RNA sequence: GCCCGUCGCUAGUACCGAUUGAAUGGCUUAGUGAGGCCUCAGGAUCUGGGA
RNA sequence: GGACUUUUACUUUGAAAAAAUUAGAGUGUUCAAAGCAGGCGUAUUGCUCGAAUAUAUUAGCAUGGAAUAAUAGAAUAGGACG
RNA sequence: UAUCUGGUUGAUCCUGCCAGUAGUCAUAUGCUUGUCUCAAAGAUUAAGCCAUGCAUGUCUAAGUAUAAGCAAUUUAUACAGUGAAACUGCGAAUGGCUCAUUAAAUCAGUUAUCGUUUAUUUGAUAGUUCCUUUACUACAUGGUAUAACUGUGGUAAUUCUAGAGCUAAUACAUGCUUAAAAUCUCGACCCUUUGGAAGAGAUGUAUUUAUUAGAUAAAAAAUCAAUGUCUUCGGACUCUUUGAUGAUUCAUAAUAACUUUUCGAAUCGCAUGGCCUUGUGCUGGCGAUGGUUCAUUCAAAUUUCUGCCCUAUCAACUUUCGAUGGUAGGAUAGUGGCCUACCAUGGUUUCAACGGGUAACGGGGAAUAAGGGUUCGAUUCCGGAGAGGGAGCCUGAGAAACGGCUACCA
């Protein structure tokens, strides 16, 4: 039961290093490394199974597969995705093209939208008009604080000068 | 050994907090913060050990998540944060205001202080520098940072600092003659308007000082904390004025008030 | 100790940032940085009247004197640039309530603006590590000699 | 991984000293980036608490200045000439601090004469009032003017390529110049 | 991980274990005051020795010296609270005095005899282990 | 009267000693050298010179 | 602030100073080993004393002393003050 | 709390040891054992080996919910309650245990960082982001590729996992923005002077380098090169600005540039209000999470002075293959023979080096009571070291980690 891995050419195995992000193994820590069988990518009679994708298909339909169709679970649930499994502009809204995933309490047949995110709404335009309000503010506010220390230097000099010609 | 230590044995515990000897194992270590860990007291022992408020430690979260408590003015929500010398507890509840201020025998004590003296602190620079852009700042010993202070501020002067807002609103500068209470060493917590300094460059500058009975011993100059004028505190000293008594003498006003 | 050559390395000797532009014709070719140490010390006027380089040396150079000033009398110079003083002291032993006598042999760089012998007092001021062993710097001569040229020939 | 304690290494009295501990991280080193020439590479190495450090190997651009001249150009980095701790860091041409190198001169060319009006070696309004300013002040120097004729100049670098991932240095000038110069002929 | 309790033994033994001389002098104090152990003279002498000591090193110490004012008078104190100590020899030259049966006959087996209520030593014990 | 040593019996301890005797532990020459790390390459694939 | 200063030992007072242990004050855990509590009233809406002190040496720091014991000084004057 | 007694002779006085005597937070063992309170306990020998279970996980109004989950009600046709799984974040570097190694090592008291790194907590801190700069760059907000899930599978076997199909972000990866001003270099034109100019660009912070400022030890002058401000056109310059330390090339700032360009909010929860030229315009409340640099706090790492038990049947030791120092570099968080080149010949020692031993972790301390001492500390607190032995390393702020990984040995 050991499973080819992409490229090691061979039709054997071998026992590689393997990381983060790579296949036939799931680390159970972070930075976490573990030395794993793993057989070739070299089909070889000593396999217990192929895996193939189709191509191309040929004259005949297969029974469970060219004959059956199976959907999509999940549909677009960020913003701009919708905008593009139904081609949009940002002009359409999205909110009335989400999907809508019908389902049954017994006697209450409900409605299931997801919750689009990155969409653009009148709460995130107010925390955008926040967030430059503060920093031009703060700017100003530092800057008077600076003239304003500016001028105790300034009129300290002007009391080293009336000191310096009292006596 | 590894990395940070995130616990206290009770015994290592610092021991002007009274912390007793059984009951437990552990004692509260002190959250990071504004005042060092040997020379703080963790709100879980001001609210239960000395208060009496809570029963529990477990009872002191639920006292503490509903904001009653507030140090400085900002609200505090940490079991053991660090309080420490100078700052203000508040009850909003209760109407109760407090300072962390230091006994005799050297340890801090339940200080109820006014509505109005409690809207502000003093603190004392431990350095000022030139800041980016060219600002200058001083830090405070409770590391208070603020920008813009005046030129005639130096380090080991003592500051009134506003609290409601963050600004400096007085200062006192460093002056044979000024009043001082005394924050660390045996003389911990004794009160006396100063004498005067030893130099000693590359080292430990001593401060002689003299309270309001004509005695007289020193301290390491970093343990000498500016707050006012000969009679005239900046804040409210607690009873005793920090003058420290011969146990002879304190024997003797404790056994004279005896009369029932 | 260096003596003669002064740019006798593989490196250009010269002190850091310390630009001399020869578009501006001067008279004293080498511009000199220096400092005064602090703590009481005299910069010997040998280290700014020198030429030398030392960047070990307190006052030339880049290191800083605080923590532990020392004395103790020097008994070896034998090597380039360094000295090893020894620093007795008795030492107390409780039950016989007696002393006896001790020693430690302290490794210490030694600049060029010194001219030390074997047998003179010198003072020395801790120092940031500067070798393996060495930790701290020659910062003042307490000594001469002992009386040298007064062991000359006869009447 | 190397460390660099003195834990093993004899007492001065020349004592073995019987290990106490295994090899602690912090007292870690790595090994070194033996910079070389042309074509950028770079390797950011992850240093202690967060903190990246820059290693360089192959590098052929970089800043350098001419001091007296008051300015920083980027030039190319010719190739390295004089060693003061290796002569295999020559042979190979690697890059580290100290090392003499040779730049391209041309940019310290191009900004010379369109600052100064004169050219090295051998009609604009307000310029000629600037280029007629400046002078007695174009004098420039004799070993360093013969330079740019060849179309390269002597320069120290004056950075750590295997930190920063930077190869910078200042044009060689006056005693400097002069001392790697007898240095390069009577070698040579 | 917790603190150390703290203890100490409350008695000490005689360092020749057969002298005929003080072995009398022993069983007889027993008798008079009810005690059922060599121990409990053991335990009283040893009271006594220490105190002892600490009458011996402050006597030492200069007259009026702060220590020795201190507590000495605080050691005084106690000894008269409890009856041991004369009201006239208030002075510790006398508490280097003292002697056993001085704090013997202050125990609440005496007391319960010594003022009627139980007439005998015996029944003075007997009585107070029965609540 | 005391008393010294060889010689003889029983038991016990340690010494010397063919076995170039044996065992454990610590360092270590020379040879061989895992593995991670750095580095010169590489390019199953997967996109905009990099991965 | 400038300009310079023969080195030491000893001793004094003092700073800096973990707690628990040790010595030890206060307090009747019923006594005691302990513990650091507890004590007062209006015991219906609180009053209040505590949680001391001492030892902490050898080294280092700080200060007073100038006996005892070392050290260096001026004789080919290459002396000292101006 | 300053005590001795029995034993050599016929008797004697000595010397001197053996025996007695007493305590032991000092272990065992034997006999005996009723009550209260207190409570040490697989250290010693084997840091020998380990069946089995347990000892590390974690969610707020507030990062991510189309569970084909539960709940239904109470307004919510994007979402909204509750919430498994999973993603993301943080933690797992504390704690607990043990005393194997360790003798100038650790440790102690005392120092140093002007020699560094630091998650966090606390306090401050960011108008600068684009471009040959009128026919413009998503900002009313840009990109996919993935878990869980669905379905198809493989192996005796594990916290093994493969091929296929989906789908999120405070994951990944991108990428706009904002006042006025001043200063700098360029400089189209005009005109001769003593000379001046429209307008063109550049200037956040960070990074790397070079250059300058950062005064002060009491006062004054002439001249060369550039070149500042005010004319009462020979001329003057008059007020003239300065932080800290015992000490710095310090803090901070200025110039020329450098960068596979650090950071400069594409984030979330509550409330919903002002305001007219009626755009759903422009504004706007409390606070979460974040974010750079600085400080602070929790730390860390090195580091000065002095102090260890027996040993000479250990006297010389150290530089093979760094031993002691200089120069340069490299490496590191950073000093430093830490490492490498070159060069030199040094460093320690009868005041005991070096070597050996330890049935050696170091301290706080424990036992013994005239005093002086003698013996002990594996073990409740502090420090250190380790995780069967060695080495190596990933992640990370922090580990040379072992209830993490890799390798060898057992
Ligand atoms: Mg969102
Ligand atoms: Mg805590
Ligand atoms: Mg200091
Ligand atoms: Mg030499
Ligand atoms: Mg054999
Ligand atoms: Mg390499
Ligand atoms: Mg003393
Ligand atoms: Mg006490
Ligand atoms: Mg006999
Ligand atoms: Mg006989
Ligand atoms: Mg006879
Ligand atoms: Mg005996
Ligand atoms: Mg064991
Ligand atoms: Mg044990
Ligand atoms: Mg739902
Ligand atoms: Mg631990
Ligand atoms: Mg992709
Ligand atoms: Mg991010
Ligand atoms: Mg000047
Ligand atoms: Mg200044
Ligand atoms: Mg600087
Ligand atoms: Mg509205
Ligand atoms: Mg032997
Ligand atoms: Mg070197
Ligand atoms: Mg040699
Ligand atoms: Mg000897
Ligand atoms: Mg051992
Ligand atoms: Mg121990
Ligand atoms: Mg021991
Ligand atoms: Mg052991
Ligand atoms: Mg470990
Ligand atoms: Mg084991
Ligand atoms: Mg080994
Ligand atoms: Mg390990
Ligand atoms: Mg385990
Ligand atoms: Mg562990």
């Amino acid at each position: 039961g050991f499973p080819m891995k992409q490229g090691v050419l061979l039709p054997t195995r071998i026992k590689l290093l393997l990381t983060k992000n790579v296949s036939c193994y799931r680390p159970r820590r972070d930075g976490e490394r573990k030395r794993k069988s793993v057989r070739g990518a070299i089909v070889g009679p000593d396999l217990a199974v192929l895996a193939l994708v189709i191509v191309k298909k040929g004259e005949q339909e297969l029974e469970g597969l060219t004959d059956t169709t199976v959907p999509k679970r999940l549909g677009p649930k960020r913003a701009n995705n919708i905008r593009k499994f139904f081609g949009l502009s940002k002009e359409d809204d999205v909110r009335d093209f989400v999907i809508r995933r019908e389902v049954t309490k017994g006697e209450k047949t409900y409605t299931k939208a997801p919750k689009i995110q990155r969409l653009v709404t009148p709460q995130r335009l107010q925390r955008k008009r926040h967030q430059r309000a503060l920093k031009v503010r703060n700017a100003q506010a530092q800057r008077e604080a600076a003239a304003e220390y500016a001028q105790l230097l300034a009129k300290r000099l002007s009391e080293r000068k009336a000191e310096k010609a009292e006596i | 050994a590894r990395g940070p230590k995130k616990h206290l044995k009770r015994l290592a515990a610092p021991h002007h907090w009274l912390l007793d000897k059984l009951s437990g194992c552990y004692a509260p270590r002190p959250s990071a913060g504004p005042h060092k860990l040997r020379e703080s007291l963790p709100l879980i022992v001001f609210l239960r050990n000395r208060l009496k408020y809570a029963l529990n430690g477990r009872e002191v979260k639920a006292i503490l998540m509903q904001r009653h408590v507030k140090v400085d003015g900002k609200v505090r929500t940490d079991t053991t944060y660090p309080a420490g010398f100078m700052d203000v507890i508040t009850l909003d509840a209760t109407n109760e205001n407090f300072r962390l201020v230091y006994d005799v025998k050297g340890r801090f004590a339940v200080h109820r202080i006014t509505d109005e003296e409690a809207s502000y602190k003093l603190g004392k620079v431990k350095k000022v520098q030139l800041g980016k852009k060219g600002v200058p700042y001083v830090v405070t010993h409770d590391g208070r940072t603020i920008r813009y202070p005046d030129p005639n501020i130096k380090v080991n002067d003592t500051v009134k600092i506003d609290l409601a807002s963050g600004k400096i609103t007085d200062f006192i500068k460093f002056d044979a003659g000024k009043l001082v209470y005394v924050t660390g060493g045996r003389n911990l917590g004794r009160i006396g308007t100063i004498v005067h300094k030893e130099r000693h460059d590359g080292g430990f500058d001593l401060v002689h000082i003299k309270d309001s009975l004509d005695n007289t011993f020193v301290t390491r100059l970093n343990n000498v904390f500016v707050i006012g004028e000969q009679g005239k505190p900046y804040i409210s000293l607690p009873k005793g004025k920090g003058i420290k008594l011969s146990i002879a003498e304190e024997r003797d006003r404790r056994r004279a008030q005896q009369g029932l | 100790s260096t003596e003669l050559t002064v740019q006798s390395e593989r490196a250009f000797q010269k002190q850091p940032h310390i630009f001399n532009n020869p578009k501006v014709k001067t008279s004293k070719r080498t511009k000199r940085w220096y400092k005064n140490a602090g703590l009481g010390f005299k910069t010997p006027k040998t280290a700014i009247e020198g030429s030398y380089i030392d960047k070990k040396c307190p006052f030339t150079g880049l290191v800083s004197i605080r923590g532990k000033i020392l004395t103790g009398t020097v008994v070896s110079t034998k090597m380039h640039r360094t000295i090893v003083i020894r620093r007795a002291y008795l030492h107390y032993i409780p039950k016989y309530n007696r002393y006896e006598k001790r020693h430690k042999n302290v490794p210490v760089h030694v600049s060029p603006a010194f001219r030390v012998q074997v047998g003179d007092i010198v003072t020395v001021g801790q120092c940031r590590p500067i070798s393996k062993t060495v930790r701290f710097n020659v910062v003042k001569v307490s000594a001469a000699a002992a009386k040298a040229n007064k062991q000359f020939a006869k009447f | 991984g190397i460390s660099r304690d003195s834990r093993h290494k004899r007492s001065a009295t020349g004592a073995k000293r019987a290990q106490f501990r295994k090899k602690r991280k912090f007292e870690l080193g790595r090994q070194p980036a033996n910079t070389k020439i042309g074509a950028k590479r770079i390797h950011s190495v992850r240093t202690r608490g967060g903190n990246k450090k820059y290693r360089a190997l192959r590098i052929e651009t970089g800043n350098f200045s001419w001091a007296s001249e008051g300015i920083s150009k980027k030039t190319r980095i010719a190739g390295v000439v004089y060693h003061p701790s290796n002569n295999e860091l020559v042979r190979t041409n690697t890059l580290t601090k100290a090392a003499i190198v040779q730049i391209d001169a041309t940019p310290f060319r191009q900004w010379f004469e369109a600052h100064y009006g004169q050219t090295l070696g051998k009609k604009s309004k307000n310029a000629e009032r600037k280029w007629a300013a400046r002078a007695a002040s174009a004098k420039i120097e004799s070993s360093v003017e013969s330079q740019f004729s060849a179309g390269r100049l002597y320069a120290c670098i004056s950075s750590r390529p295997g930190q920063s991932g930077r190869c910078d240095g200042y044009i060689l000038e006056g005693e400097e110049l002069a001392f790697y110069l007898r240095r390069l002929t009577a070698k040579k | 991980p917790r603190a150390p309790r703290t203890y100490s033994k409350t008695y000490s033994t005689p360092k020749r274990p057969y002298e005929s001389s003080r072995l009398d002098a022993e069983l007889k104090l027993a008798g008079e005051f009810g005690l059922k152990n060599k121990k409990e003279i053991y335990r009283i002498s040893f009271q006594l020795s220490k105190i002892r000591r600490a009458a011996r090193d402050l006597l030492t110490r200069d007259e009026k010296d702060p220590k020795r004012l201190f507590e000495g008078n605080a050691l005084i104190r106690r000894l008269v609270r409890v009856g041991v100590l004369s009201e006239d020899k208030k002075k510790l030259d006398y508490v280097l005095a003292l002697k056993v049966e001085d704090f013997l006959e202050r125990r609440l087996q005496t007391q319960v005899y010594k003022l009627g209520l139980a007439k005998s030593v015996h029944h003075a014990r007997v009585l107070i282990t029965q609540r």
